[PDB]
RNA sequence: GUAUGUCUAAAGUUAUGCUCUUAUUUACUAACAAAAUCAUUGAACUAG
RNA sequence: AAUCUCUUUGCCUUUUGGCUUAGAUCAAGUGUAGUAUCUGUUCUU
């Protein structure tokens, strides 16, 4: 049988949902002035 | 003033497996390989360009050797891509111009003096005289060489907004797809400037890469998520919900994929050195061959009839064949 | 079935439309990053400092 | 030593949090959440049950 | 239809089970659209 | 005398950040399109 319990469970699952690499110092200011 | 040498016509021929390690490398451009492609359908030749400006054909049998160099480019190489028929390929560069190469006389059939760079050229796979080109200003020109008038410029795409990242044809050319640094992917139709689908999402990254699947079904999309993704080519061209390929590092590199000849595989380079591969029904990452250099391997080809050799090549210069 | 799909999803949102924009506009400015990073690291490879 | 005694025990500190932190995202039996700060609201609304 | 925001990309060079094909259901969005009964008449017109 | 993991206690450590007339009203719609979505069938597995 459907549930309150049940439902509010697949709306958690429902809304539970890249990694870039510094090279050099020009990408660290870069990074660090956004920071 | 363009130059080309000779050191051999080469353009006549003379179920897959994974690839395991690399057997062989070819000198490649000193300062960096930023095209490379295998010779259609038969593969017994590599077209590669870099940052030397030169581009160099190189026998895939043999003694290896370079058969033909091509000097018409002020600037490092940005795109290459073969005609249907193979006898011409089209070369594009930061020196603002794509000229089209006699790919056995190396002689220019023509050349374009553009506004803006050539980020990526194409060619219609049921037609040789007509070409795409995308720019770095959005725009995508069509061409056709057999008109004279404006120069053969008989199509102008104008609907992206940001450079163009990637273009790539349907196989019968009667449609063709590109993306670009608007995070968007779109498919045209020949010659009409009316996208028939927009390919665009929340979480979608840009797509620097696209490619077909032999299957001519479904076609790849290597995104700045550091993931592949797939689209059916069929209409409405909605997204493969469990043809997600992981693994691989590619954030910050135009890195190239491709396809087994038989379709069973896909690979891809890796930003640290590596060349990536996929079982094509599970997804699952078979294989991560280390490839010598220590630099990203941008650029990666897998032979049309060959059950296994696979090319790639990037910053190091060199390119290596695993198989 | 169609009752309770709507209702999931009515149920799940919890931000406003200005929130929303802000998301999907950092990601964007992520995107816009990295095609930035991606033409300064191939000129720089080329020499082009 | 002062140096590598601070680091060392703030490092077991925060993972000891970071245990902590999983076995909370995993346990269950708290009041219906949509989301993870709901379901850290719903914990914090029953501990004032005791 | 606005307010309003964003973009405009060479050079004017700084030295080193799980999916797919496809026929539907449902929701949301569309200043897109001159739609046949109830001597020719909504007709260029509506915005925080 | 020194580790490791349990259990309790303590700490709550991503743990609801104003106001007014509950601020107000609405939730009947054709074609076509766009996006998401549903059942089934083969296919993938």
């Amino acid at each position: 049988h459907v549930s309150a319990e049940q439902i509010l469970r697949d709306v958690y699952k429902k809304g539970q949902k890249t990694n870039i690499d510094i090279l050099d110092l020009e990408e660290l200011r870069e990074y660090q002035r956004r920071k | 003033e363009e130059v080309s040498h000779f050191y051999g016509g080469y353009l006549y021929p003379p179920r897959c497996y994974l690839p395991k390690k690399v057997i062989r490398n070819y000198p490649g451009h000193p300062e960096g390989t930023t095209a490379l492609k295998f010779l259609p359908k038969t593969g017994h030749l590599i077209l590669s360009g870099g940052n030397d400006h030169t581009i160099k054909i190189w026998d895939f049998y043999h003694d290896y050797e370079c058969l033909r160099d091509f000097q018409g480019h002020n600037k490092p190489i940005k795109a290459l891509r073969f005609t249907e028929d193979c006898q011409s390929f089209l070369s594009s560069s930061f020196d603002r111009s794509v000229k089209i190469w006699d790919t056995e006389t190396g002689k220019v059939k023509t050349r374009l003096h553009l506004n803006s760079t050539p980020a990526d050229v194409e060619s219609r796979p049921t037609n040789p005289h007509e070409f795409i080109v995308g720019l770095s200003n959005s725009k995508i020109l069509h061409y056709d060489d057999r008109v004279s008038e404006n120069q053969g410029l008989v199509q102008t795409y104008d609907h992206h907004l940001s450079s163009i990242l990637a273009l790539k044809y349907f196989p019968d050319g009667s449609k063709f797809i590109s993306s670009s640094e608007d995070k968007t992917v779109r498919i045209w139709e020949n010659q009409i400037n009316v996208p028939i689908k927009q390919i665009s999402d929340t979480a979608q990254h840009s797509m620097p890469f696209l490619n077909v699947h032999p299957s001519q079904n479904y076609f790849c999309a290597q995104s700045m998520d550091n993931r592949i993704y797939s689209f059916s080519l069929k209409p409405k061209y909605k997204r493969h919900p469990k043809k997600i390929f992981k693994g691989h590092s590619s954030a910050g590199y135009g890195i190239s994929l491709a396809f087994s000849g038989d379709g069973r595989y896909i690979c891809s380079g890796d930003s640290k050195s590596r060349l990536f591969t996929w079982d094509w029904n599970t997804s699952r990452l078979l294989n991560n061959i280390k490839i010598p250099g220590n630099k990203p391997i941008t650029q990666v080809d897998w032979h049309p009839q060959e059950t296994s050799k696979v090319i790639c090549s990037g910053a190091a210069g060199k390119i290596y064949v695993c198989d | 079935k169609e009752m309770l799909a709507e209702a999931r999803a009515r149920l799940l949102n919890t931000q406003g439309k200005k929130a929303t924009r802000k998301i999907r506009e950092r990601m964007l400015e992520e995107s816009k990053r990295i095609a930035e990073l991606q033409k300064r690291r191939e000129l720089k490879q080329a020499g082009i400092n | 030593k002062l140096a590598v005694s601070l680091q060392s025990e703030s490092k077991k500190r925060y993972e000891a949090r970071k245990r902590q932190m999983q076995n909370a995202k995993t346990l269950y039996g708290v009041e219906s959440f949509i989301n993870d700060k709901n379901k850290q609201f719903n914990e914090k609304l029953s501990r004032e049950s005791k």
